[PDB]
């Protein structure tokens, strides 16, 4: 009953932690995404503006 | 992960300690009582031995 507690701290942990991996991959491709925009929405009404 | 585990892994060995530190009493008196065949002052040399 040892090793369960083993086991199983084992795997929770090595999933949890993929788990933050992929959350910060997101959250990096979040940013880019939003930023690209930013970005283009940015030049964009200048010229809008201009036209 | 390793945080994760580390900090799960450490408790599982903290109880492993105690666990064990008995196994070392009750192998070592287990180890003197024996000492009632021969006489009450082998008891004084077996328990000083141990304990
Ligand atoms: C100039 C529309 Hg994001």
């Amino acid at each position: 009953l040892s090793r369960f507690k083993q086991e199983y701290s084992q795997a929770a942990s090595v999933l949890v932690g993929d788990i933050k991996t992929l959350l910060m991959d997101s959250q990096d491709k979040y940013f880019e995404a939003t930023q690209t925009v930013y970005e283009w929405c940015g030049v964009a009404t200048q010229l809008l503006a201009a036209y | 992960a390793l945080d994760s585990q580390l900090t799960n892994d450490f408790s599982e060995k903290s109880s492993y300690f105690q666990s064990q530190v008995d196994k070392i009493r009750k192998e070592a008196y287990a180890g003197a009582a024996a000492g009632v065949v021969a006489g009450p002052f082998g008891l004084i040399i077996s328990y000083s031995i141990a304990a």
